RNA sequence: GUCUACGGCCAUACCACCCUGAACGCGCCCGAUCUCGUCUGAUCUCGGAAGCUAAGCAGGGUCGGGCCUGGUUAGUACUUGGAUGGGAGACCGCCUGGGAAUACCGGGUGCUGUAGGCUU
RNA sequence: GAAACCUCCCGUGGAGCAGAAGGGCAAAAGCUCGCUUGAUCUUGAUUUUCAGUACGAAUACAGACCGUGAAAGCGGGGCCU
RNA sequence: UAUCCGGUAAAGCGAAUGAUUAGAGGUCUUGGGGCCGAAACGAUCUCAACCUAUUCUCAAACUUUAAAUGGGUAAGAAGCC
């Protein structure tokens, strides 16, 4: 059907977004970009698991949404159903297109065959929170995951809370201090700045 | 012991949407003449609509703005028609009130079986001294925050002047 | 609830308008074809006779552009008056009349044309202008910015241009606004606008309600009937004013001294101020709801 | 090929810049080129009476002509392999000063000063310009405290 | 100290709500005979001067938004010139000079020209 | 009645400006009135394409005769391409 | 050495335009489907769009910012007084 992954790797043109003069381009095999749970809050899933990429290279949709179930497959078998969550950072915006062959080369200029998502080097692709406890899972499931995308990604644990921007060492603190307040799976930090009476409605 | 604070009828609005156009509307136009005690306006339409029918500036209705004690007299009239009782939806959050009239005769005017019973639409602008800021060509400006009339002040304002109810619901 | 119209967005994205323009003074589109020279003439003033009509005030100043900000070559308020003759109605279009006349008088005699160029004296309301002397130093001329005001028939603006052109400087206009020109026939009386520059439109109302009702005339002219202001006297009052004007318009001054140099206003709070302030906020929350 | 039109990609060039809408304000018209002043144009979207042409955008010419609204400008425009000075009518709303000369004129004030004095001293004084010399010899003092040592730091992996 | 008239630069000058304003101003304000104009004396025009700073206006306030200006971000991103440097490629490292932008954290919150007041 | 007409508030333009798009534009360049024919007559200069020839299109003037406005001014077609 | 010009790389999207993930919060709106309701902004979920802070990820024909390399001028007798 489709053409092989070869021949759309390296990012040589320019970024042609789905738009007004891009149109009739097809959906993205990919469209959940994140599933586990989450539901979750902050506090009870503090591991923060990615793949980076390690390639200045293109990742079709047909790659992400297989390395994402893959992933997901493996987390949800090894720890369990909720056990986990999983955010899929790359959305395969860029068009990519097709010159087909049955005129020659006169006048050719592609259809949009697909989407694909362009990664730098030292973009997470995937990332995982979960537990303390279950930190190898995370790993092998990114492990295999890496088998679906083409080039090379490492796998690496943040020091970060989560999904947060956060430090994971200084996270509890500042929860303490209410620098950082809850707020579904993120955390909103407070500040000095604003108004006093914003500031009263906490420490009361 | 406030100076001029002194919430007043800045000016009374009436209008009567007959949605027609030629002697339906010149008809309703002496009703208000009658009323008001002055030449009316033709308002047009903004654009066609099929369902009402109506043609984009087709004159649907005609109005009027009454100011000072005309206005007050008129007013008068009008809750005495309506038996001085209004709603708290019957008042806007900017201190304004309004309410309809059924049937202008009413009021106390004279039925035609020509100039029939134009049904009309009461709509009260209330105000303080030194509201004409806004709208003066120099040196404009905001009538500042405590100063403009909440929908609470008004309905007080009419619970005082013209000793009215406000039931609710 | 609604959208919020005015976000972080909004006022990241605004742009205020100048400052008179938020002020509700400066027409810039007007301020522009008044002011600004043609560049061959390079550094040749471009005046303009400003007129402005305060709500118990005449202003009269002649000003030139610079881009420092706009110099007042000379000026003239109806509140000097009181010297000449006018105790009352100063914003009045008689007013308005000796308001200009004395700019005209006053910048005149800082140029020595004062003598050369005496202008129309007899005061006949009818299209006068001047035309400058050969052999002697040109006529003065500036231009009338009338500003905001609607500029209409009657308008008091034309009033002091009126006296100004009367006064001996040449600014160009036509009679088609002067208080007696006809809309509906196109002529001008010149006596209707003689009348009005002597105040005899408001001495007939003073006649007009003095018959009708004592109170009313008695509440409108308060302060014509205090200073013995009469409707018979009026016409003269004004003659004198004019004459008093055109023979010595020079200001003086009061010699202003003896200052005690005290701050009626606010000053700014300092940084440290206001950081301690918090501090005193944050811990009397603190105090306070230790307790319930 | 590309179209010819005067204002193909002026997109950007003539657009005033954010919050800089509107008014175009007074100091602009009224302030005064004569015969031979050093002119920098720079075309404005607000007014487009009188728009240079995008190719004169940026560059500096002098003033020749000067009628009721604009100033001629004579400005030297390369073309393939020849520069052709050549005399373009402005409007005065797309024109500055240029700069570039008045700290030159400031120099040979500056030099007139120090050649009237210093005549009936004897000292000559240097009026040419010089080049900054390279920085002298001088010494440091490491007082009391000693160099601070700068141990390159060991890589880690971040993202 | 501060205002009015005409301003220049146009938010350090905007917006929101809060407080305070002596004198002179500036206003709101009271009228429609005349000028002028409205469906309407609301606006506009005109004649006033009984009230009042309620509002506009000014000055201040807010761990205020915004804007302005520093730090950080970072010698990071990018980049001129160099090599028979690396690397299967993609890309990367060095040499040679140049060098940013958010988030985050500080500080600031109109200056001033001409003419004329008031605080004598 | 989601939509008719009226009224108060907010509203940096998110509308409109014949048409493509880009720019520009708020006591306007938008809308609504009033009066109009500068879309008129006539020399050269200049810009743009450029060979630095033409055409078209434009820019600044200058001389006439008008328009409009209290005036300063603006206007010799269409805000600019 | 002075001085103008710039909107590409980068950057940004808790700034406009357009795209786009997620949960917090919200009867804003209102709905369409429910479950418990005769029905009830009643209780309980829900999914629609909208909104209040946040959050993921983008732009040759987006951008508040904004490089490097780069293009003008100027650096005197044709000047000063
Ligand atoms: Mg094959
Ligand atoms: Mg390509
Ligand atoms: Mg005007
Ligand atoms: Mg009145
Ligand atoms: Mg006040
Ligand atoms: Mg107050
Ligand atoms: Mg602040
Ligand atoms: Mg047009
Ligand atoms: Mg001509
Ligand atoms: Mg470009
Ligand atoms: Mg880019």
């Amino acid at each position: 059907g489709r053409r092989p992954a070869r021949c759309y790797r390296y990012c040589k043109n320019k970024p042609y977004p789905k738009s007004r003069f891009c149109r009739g381009v097809p959906d993205a095999k990919i469209r959940i970009f994140d599933l586990g749970r989450k539901k979750a809050k902050v506090d009870e899933f503090p591991l923060c698991g990615h793949m980076v990429s390690d390639e200045y290279e293109q990742l079709s949709s047909e790659a992400l949404e297989a390395a994402r179930i893959c992933a997901n497959k493996y987390m949800v078998k090894s720890c369990g159903k909720d056990g986990f969550h999983i955010r899929v950072r790359l959305h395969p915006f860029h068009v990519i297109r097709i010159n087909k062959m049955l005129t020659g080369m006169r006048g050719a200029f592609g259809k949009p065959q697909g989407t694909v998502a362009r990664v730098h080097i030292g973009q997470v692709i995937m990332s995982i929170r979960t537990k303390l406890q279950n930190k190898e899972h995370v790993v092998e499931a990114l492990r295999r995951a890496k088998f679906k995308f083409p080039g090379r990604q490492k796998i690496h644990i943040s020091k970060k809370w989560g999904f947060t921007k956060f430090n994971a060492d200084e996270f509890e603190d500042m929860v303490a201090e209410k620098r950082l307040i809850p707020d579904g799976c993120g955390v909103k930090y407070i500040p000095n700045r604003g108004p006093l009476d914003k500031w009263r409605a906490l420490h009361s | 012991e406030n100076p001029m604070r002194e919430l007043r009828i800045r000016k009374l609005c009436l209008n009567i949407c007959v949605g027609e156009s030629g002697d339906r509307l010149t008809r309703a136009a002496k009703v208000l003449e009658q009323l008001t005690g002055q030449t009316p306006v033709f308002s047009k339409a903004r654009y066609t609509v099929r369902s009402f029918g109506i043609r984009r500036n087709e004159k649907i209705a005609v109005h009027c703005t009454v100011r000072g004690a005309k206005a007050e007299e008129i007013l008068e009239k009008g809750l005495k028609v309506r038996e001085y009782e209004l709603r708290k939806n019957n008042f806007s959050d900017t201190g304004n009130f309004g309410f309809g009239i059924q049937e202008h005769i009413d009021l106390g005017i004279k039925y035609d079986p020509s100039i029939g019973i134009y049904g009309l639409d009461f709509y009260v602008v209330l105000g303080r001294p030194g509201f004409s800021i806004a709208d003066k060509k120099r040196r404009t400006g905001c009538i500042g925050a405590k100063h403009r009339i909440s929908k609470e002040e008004a309905m007080r304002w009419f619970q005082q002047k013209y000793d009215g109810i406000i039931l609710p619901g | 609830f609604v959208k919020v119209v005015k976000n972080k967005a909004y006022f990241k994205r605004y742009q205020v308008k100048f400052r008179r323009r938020r002020e509700g003074k400066t027409d810039y589109y007007a301020r522009k074809r008044l002011v600004i020279q043609d560049k061959n003439k390079y550094n040749t003033p471009k005046y303009r006779m400003i007129v402005r009509v305060t709500n118990r005030d005449i202003i009269c100043q002649i000003a030139y552009a610079r881009i420092e900000g706009d110099m007042i070559v000379c000026a003239a308020y109806a509140h000097e008056l009181p010297k000449y003759g006018v105790k009352v109605g100063l914003t009045n279009y008689a007013a308005a009349y000796c308001t200009g006349l004395l700019l005209a008088r006053r910048l005149l005699n800082r140029f020595g044309m004062d003598k050369i160029y005496e202008g129309q004296v007899e005061v006949t309301g009818d299209e006068y202008n001047v035309e400058s002397i050969d052999g002697q130093p040109g006529a003065f001329t500036c231009y009338l910015d009338a500003g905001l005001a609607r500029t209409t028939t009657g308008n008091k603006v034309f009033g002091a241009l009126k006296g100004a052109v009367d006064g001996g400087l040449s600014i160009p206009h036509s009679t088609k606004r002067f208080p007696g020109y006809d809309s509906e026939s196109k002529e001008f009386n010149a006596e209707v606008h003689r009348k009005h520059i002597m105040g005899q439109n408001v001495a007939d109302y003073m006649r007009y309600l003095m018959e009708e009702d004592e109170d009313a005339y008695k509440k409108q002219f308060s302060q014509y009937i205090k200073n013995n202001v009469t409707p018979d006297m009026m016409e003269e009052m004004y003659k004198k004013a004019h004459a008093a004007i055109r023979e010595n318009p020079v200001y003086e001054k009061k010699p202003k001294r003896e200052v005690k140099k005290k701050r009626w206003n606010r000053p700014k709070m300092s940084l440290a101020q206001k950081k301690d302030r918090v501090a005193q906020k944050k811990a009397s929350f603190l105090r306070a709801q230790e307790r319930a | 090929t590309n179209t010819k039109g005067k204002r193909r990609g002026t997109r950007y060039m003539f657009s005033r810049p954010f919050r800089k809408h509107g008014v175009v304000p007074l100091a602009t018209y009224m302030r005064i080129y004569k015969k031979g002043d050093i002119v920098d144009i720079k075309g404005m979207g607000t007014v487009q009476k009188g728009m240079p042409h995008k190719c004169y955008h940026g560059k500096t010419g002098r003033v020749y002509n000067v009628t009721q609204h604009a100033v001629g400008i004579v400005v030297n425009k390369q073309v393939k392999g020849k520069i052709l000075a050549k005399r373009i009518n402005v409007r005065i709303e797309h024109i500055k000063h240029s700069k570039s000369r008045d700290s030159f004129l400031k120099r040979v004030k500056e030099n007139d000063q120090k050649k009237k004095e210093a005549k009936e001293k004897g000292t000559w004084v240097q009026l040419k310009r010089q080049p900054a010399p390279p920085r002298e010899a001088h010494f440091v003092r490491t007082n009391g405290k000693e160099p601070e040592l700068l141990e390159p730091i060991p890589y880690e992996f971040m993202a």
